[PDB]
C-alpha cells in the first residue's frame, strides 16, 4: 500500500508498465488478489 | 514415370516438409508469422495472446 496522484491510479495491474511498476514496485505477471484506490484529499502534503 | 510408387513417396516427403515450413509463415489470426515480431513491440500479456 502507497498513495498516487488520481491520474497515476491506472498503472498498478500485473503485466502493465511505467516508472511506477518499473522503479517503485513491480506485481509478478500472474498476480493473485485485488487493487484498490479511492481519492484521500484529508492525506494532501 | 516408370518408378511411380517411390518417387511419388519422396515427392510426399518433401512436400509435407514444405508444407509444414510454409506453416511456420502463417499468420493463424496473429499479427506476424515470424515470432520476434510479435516480441517486437507489445506487452508481455497482450503478446502472450498472440
Amino acid at each position: 500500500s502507497f498513495v498516487i496522484r488520481g491520474d497515476e491510479v491506472r498503472q498498478i495491474a500485473p503485466g502493465q508498465t511505467g516508472k511506477i511498476a518499473d522503479y517503485n514496485y513491480k506485481l509478478p505477471d500472474d498476480f493473485t488478489g485485488c487493487v484498490i484506490a479511492w481519492n484521500s484529499n484529508n492525506l494532501d502534503n | 514415370s516408370a518408378l511411380g510408387k517411390l518417387q511419388n513417396v519422396v515427392n510426399q516427403n518433401a512436400q509435407a516438409l514444405n508444407t509444414l515450413v510454409k506453416q511456420l509463415s502463417s499468420n493463424f489470426g496473429a499479427i506476424s508469422s515470424v515470432l520476434n515480431d510479435i516480441l517486437s513491440r507489445l506487452d508481455k500479456v497482450e503478446a502472450e495472446v498472440q
